[PDB]
């Protein structure tokens, strides 16, 4: 009884494209224009985040073909740095990182799908919270049903969001095809470029939010048909498509609206639909919701597979990583993902957790790529189907260390709170993992609740 | 495996009847809970009240107009042509004005009626081509151009006292000519000297609207009587009218409050224009200690504020030696006023006041962007209410956006506010703690919330508190 590989090349392309293109292309440009000052600085920030994500994806393709086991970015750290940093990464990546990232996109889905009923108006908040929870519950039920159904969902919604962005891009092209330019003058487009790199790296963070999810096919390997070919071929095909669409969508945004027209706007896609369309301008918020639906589906998929792999190393309870026969899906891991995602619906503002934890999110990537170089030098007895040129990982490590050291130099009050939450897992590691020889007051109860959840969900252990 | 059972044990234990019924019951219970959450979202969505529909504003609803009567005195000598006016459009874009009432640039010799022509440009301003370039240059800066078509602007009687018909006949062709040229509106001043006045403005308004619905017509009187204004506003309602209705008085605040509220009552809460005159500065009617209070008042009343050139720096005509009061020299820099060198100062000029945060130009710029951006100041609702003996307090509120509260002290003693609201609608009732956005006088720090119970005001102070939609 195993997980029964189904992911094709086009399924992996759809997974990466649908998970990356979520909400950030419709929310973040105001935050980038606020910190860049000039539109040209915004476009070079978007292109820089694009090239940065492409370089990191090449390094993760080389890592995922080297080690080639599931649960990427956590198994790669467990292979090199032992058990305790892997558990700390798994702890943080569970608790704060995965349900908040899913709940943000679900909330943007619910907010933008209810915009035609409240055109010039704030949406009622609890209706949006309920619709977001409905989205999460429907998608986890679809994921608990079958894997082929979930890949069909991801395929359809990735194609839908691609055609939506193509429509927006061609509208921005026919606007500049009407012989005059609002923005994009060769001397005006750079007027307003502020400075103070400390006020530039915040625009870099706001752009790097929209590129999140670029390493999720590394989480969902061990289920790909022929991974040694179809993982880097999926990454190479997928991520250059995102950067081009992002810079063309920002360019189409700028030739409809002026600068402080966008700096004081609430939904720059809704205003774009209001300009180029009369009635039938609800198409654009409908399509934004359809993008965020597929992004939530892909993130739920990869999170369930990550907790599946983390249970197999003895770092999580063993009720997880139990497969249900005749469906062959990790049902308790999916239930555990959905429960946490619904649990983060009690916060009023959850966007202020991104700056609390960005330093750890890039520290783990930098640690994994340092471990990749150290593994290539220390242990050269592995088969490597792709081998990147060096000084791409070295430049990526230098850029990640630049982002970490700058985030400890402009806003050091949130990183301290983040580092305080990180070491709270250190009591948890020494209860369950390291502390064996537990009393019989605890082992029988854990066995009883495990077999009770087994009898409820009809799940067997893995082994095949 | 490690803390659980295996395949066969579970398949022969958890296959018994009851357990199958338990998991099917939990499945249908899950789907009924999902449908219950869907119904709970739907009945919350339909219970939300609705949201109001926007009034489809014009371009002159979204900011202030700027009157430049004498083009020679705006730039200065040697550059008083139409071409030099193109160089000031970046300064005019810093004031965020939406329109521009250029003075009468047509060829008028003197009180002879046969020689003047409203179709031709006077050669001391330029020609038609540098006017067409000016229109296209202002069109790129999002600034509209209104042309004053008052015929006899060099003379005492402004409408050619001899007869009335032919001088009103040439205006009819001038409207169609200059609308084809591409102007955005017209202005006619001194219509109290026009015989059969109310039945000519309707015809000119008809032609101006029949070209397009985005065309303006402004009329100007020197009247202060309310009934003479309403008589001109009987058959016309989309006509903008500038008068001397507020230039009368206002030593006390209850006079200005009654003057605003009686006009809004007798008109019917229609769209109006707020000014102090038709071609005069603010310093021609107010002392220098009331120039901030009236600038705070005119930017927050429900209408279009109209200003003359130099009202943002407090350009006083009587505060200098020999000079006409109809065309003072605009003080761009310190070297503006050429003769008597050493009469201007640093706080009297544009560039000297363009750096000081506690200046008058800074107050004008801080009001003129709030007027053109905030939704409850563009087409919001107005409500005045009773206050302390000498105050003027009112509230602007549109639907669910940020509510604005303005408090003004038109007197020379320190007053406590005492905002006994007691008559506002329940939608826009007062909160307990309102914020602060600006103040006319220095000695307040901006951004921290006060509370409107022990609210104390020093003389000639004005407050622009704000508070959000709540319950
Ligand atoms: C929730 C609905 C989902 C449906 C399926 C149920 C799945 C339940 C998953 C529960 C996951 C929550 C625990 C997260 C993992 C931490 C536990 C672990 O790593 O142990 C491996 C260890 C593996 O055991 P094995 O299965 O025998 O290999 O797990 C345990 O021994 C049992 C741990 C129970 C954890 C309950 C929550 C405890 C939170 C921490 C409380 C404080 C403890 C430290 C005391 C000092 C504090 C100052
Ligand atoms: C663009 C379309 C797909 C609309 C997407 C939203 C749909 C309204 C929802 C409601 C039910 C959902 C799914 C419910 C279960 C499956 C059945 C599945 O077909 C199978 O049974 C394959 C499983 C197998 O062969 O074993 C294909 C469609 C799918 C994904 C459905 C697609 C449509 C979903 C995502
Ligand atoms: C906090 C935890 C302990 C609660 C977990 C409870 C589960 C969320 C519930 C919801 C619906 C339940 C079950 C409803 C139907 C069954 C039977 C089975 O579905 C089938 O029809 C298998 C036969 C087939 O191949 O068609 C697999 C999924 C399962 C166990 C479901 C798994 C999840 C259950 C136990
Ligand atoms: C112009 O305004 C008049 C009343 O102010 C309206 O009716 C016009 O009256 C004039 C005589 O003064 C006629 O010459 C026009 O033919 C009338 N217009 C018609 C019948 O449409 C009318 O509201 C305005 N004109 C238009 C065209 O809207
Ligand atoms: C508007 O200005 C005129 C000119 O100063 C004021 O006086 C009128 O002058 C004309 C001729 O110049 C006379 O025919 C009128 O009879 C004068 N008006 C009166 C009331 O006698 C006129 O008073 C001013 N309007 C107001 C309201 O003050
Ligand atoms: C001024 O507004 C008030 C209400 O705010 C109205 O005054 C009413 O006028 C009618 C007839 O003129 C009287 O029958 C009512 O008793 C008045 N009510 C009040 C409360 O004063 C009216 O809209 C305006 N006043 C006038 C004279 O038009
Ligand atoms: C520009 O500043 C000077 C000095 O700061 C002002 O001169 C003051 O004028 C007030 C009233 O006019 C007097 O009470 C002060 O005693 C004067 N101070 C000095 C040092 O002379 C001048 O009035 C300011 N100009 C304007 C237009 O406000
Ligand atoms: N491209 C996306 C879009 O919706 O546009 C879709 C997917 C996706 C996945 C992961 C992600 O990471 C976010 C994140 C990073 C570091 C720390 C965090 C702490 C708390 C919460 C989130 C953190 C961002 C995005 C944005």
């Amino acid at each position: 009884v195993t997980l029964q590989r189904n992911i094709t090349l086009l399924n992996g392309v759809a997974i990466i494209v649908g998970t990356i293109i979520g909400s950030g292309i419709f929310v973040t440009p105001t935050g980038v224009l606020k910190e860049a000052g000039s539109p040209g600085l915004a476009l070079v920030v978007w292109a820089a985040c694009g090239v940065f994500s492409i370089v990191g994806a090449l390094c993760y393709a080389e890592l995922g073909t080297t080690i080639s086991k599931s649960g990427g970015d956590y198994a790669y750290m467990l292979e090199v740095y032992g058990s305790l940093p892997a558990f700390l990464k798994l702890w943080i990546e569970l608790l704060i990182i995965r349900p908040s990232s899913q709940y943000i996109v679900a909330l943007v889905f619910a907010t933008y799908l209810l915009k035609p009923l409240f055109p010039t108006c704030p949406v009622p908040e609890e209706a949006a919270k309920l619709v977001a929870c409905l989205c999460v519950l429907l998608l986890t039920a679809v994921n608990c049903y079958s894997v082929k159904a979930a890949t069909r969902v991801q395929d359809a919604f990735a194609a839908a969001k691609l055609l939506a962005l193509a429509l927006i891009i061609l509208l921005g092209f026919v606007q500049i095809g009407k012989g005059d330019v609002s923005n994009l003058d060769p001397n005006f487009s750079f007027e307003g470029t502020k400075l103070d790199v400390g006020n530039i790296v915040l625009a870099l963070y706001s752009g790097l939010f929209a590129y999140g999810g670029w390493n999720y096919l590394n989480f969902v390997t061990e289920e790909m048909i022929n991974p040694y070919r179809n993982l880097p071929l999926a990454i190479i095909i997928s991520l250059p498509i995102v950067t081009l669409v992002y810079v063309l969508t920002n360019l189409a945004y700028f030739t409809t609206l002026s600068t402080e027209q966008m700096l004081s706007s609430e939904a720059v896609a809704v205003d774009f639909g209001n300009y180029h369309l009369g009635v039938m301008s609800w198409i654009i918020p409908v399509f934004v919701g359809l993008s965020c639906f597929g992004s939530v589906n892909g993130s739920l998929f990869t999170s369930s597979r990550l907790f599946f792999v983390g249970s197999r190393e003895g770092h999580l309870p063993s009720i997880l990583s139990m497969i249900h026969p005749q469906l062959l899906t990790p049902v308790p891991s999916l239930v555990f993902t959905c429960v946490m995602t619904l649990l983060y619906a009690f916060s009023k503002d959850i966007f202020s957790v991104i700056n609390f934890f960005s330093f750890f999110n890039w520290l783990c990537v930098a640690l994994a790529i340092i471990g990749m170089i150290w593994l290539r030098h220390r242990k050269p007895e592995l088969e490597r189907p792709i081998k990147v040129n060096l000084a791409l990982p070295v430049f990526f490590i230098l850029a990640c260390l630049f982002l970490i050291a700058v985030s400890f130099w402009k806003t050091p009050v949130e990183c301290g709170i983040g580092f305080t939450i990180i070491l709270s897992g250190l009591p948890v590691y020494f209860f369950g993992v390291w502390w064996k020889n537990k009393p019989k007051w605890l082992l029988q109860g854990i066995f009883s609740t495990t077999v009770l959840c087994q009898k409820l969900m009809q799940v067997v252990p893995q082994e095949t | 495996k490690f803390t659980g059972l295996s395949k066969e044990e579970l398949l022969k234990v958890a296959g018994s009847p009851g357990w199958v019924r338990t998991r099917w019951a939990l499945l249908l219970l899950f789907w009924l809970g999902w449908l219950g959450m869907l119904a709970g979202a739907v009945v919350i969505i339909v219970r939300a009240p609705r949201c109001r529909e926007l009034p489809a504003q014009k371009w002159w609803h979204t900011g202030a107009l700027y009157r430049i009567g004498d083009l020679q005195a705006f730039q200065g000598h040697g550059a008083g042509n139409l071409a030099g006016l193109k160089g000031r459009l970046d300064y005019l874009s810093s004031l965020k004005v939406k329109g521009l009432v250029l003075g009468p640039i047509h060829k008028n010799q003197k009180d002879d009626v046969a020689q003047t022509d409203l179709l031709q440009i006077d050669p001391n301003f330029g020609s038609k081509e540098d006017f067409d370039s000016l229109l296209q240059s202002a069109k790129k800066k999002s600034i509209r151009v209104i042309l004053d078509l008052t015929p006899n602007y060099r003379g005492e009687n402004s409408w050619f006292s001899t007869q009335v018909d032919t001088v009103a006949t040439k205006v009819k062709d001038a409207l169609e000519f200059w609308l084809q040229a591409g102007v955005d509106g017209f202005q006619v001043r001194d219509i109290e000297n026009l015989k059969d006045a109310s039945s000519f403005l309707a015809e000119w308004q008809n032609i101006t609207k029949g070209f397009s619905e985005d065309r303006l017509l402004i009329a100007g009187t020197n009247s202060s009587d309310l009934q003479q204004i309403l008589s001109l506003l009987e058959s016309n309602k989309d006509l903008l009218l500038t008068s001397s209705y507020l230039s009368d008085s206002g030593s006390t605040g209850e006079h200005t409050k009654s003057l605003v509220t009686q006009y809004l009552n007798a008109t019917g809460n229609r769209w109006c224009s707020w000014s102090l005159s038709q071609a005069r500065l603010l310093t021609s009617f107010l002392p220098a200690q009331l120039l901030r209070l009236y600038q705070l008042m005119l930017f927050t009343l429900p209408g279009t504020p109209v200003f003359s050139y130099g009202d943002e720096i407090g350009l006083d005509a009587a505060a200098l030696p020999g000079q006409p009061m109809e065309a003072p020299v605009m003080l761009w820099d310190e070297s503006s006023f050429p003769d008597i060198p050493g009469a201007v100062s640093a706080n009297m000029t544009v560039k000297g006041q363009s750096e000081d945060p506690g200046s008058l130009l800074s107050l004008f710029r801080r009001l003129s962007d709030q007027r053109s951006k905030e939704r409850s100041l563009l087409h919001g609702d107005f409500h005045a209410f009773s206050a302390g003996p000498g105050l003027f307090s009112y509230i602007r509120h549109w639907d669910q956006n940020e509510r604005f509260l303005v408090v003004l002290n038109f007197g020379d003693v320190g007053l406590s506010a005492g905002l006994q609201a007691s008559d506002l609608p329940a939608s826009a009732s007062l909160p307990a703690k309102a914020d602060l956005l600006l103040s006319t006088q220095p000695g307040r720090e901006e951004g921290s919330p006060l509370e409107l119970e022990r609210l104390k005001l020093e003389p000639h102070e004005g407050l622009l508190l704000r508070f959000p939609y709540a319950a």
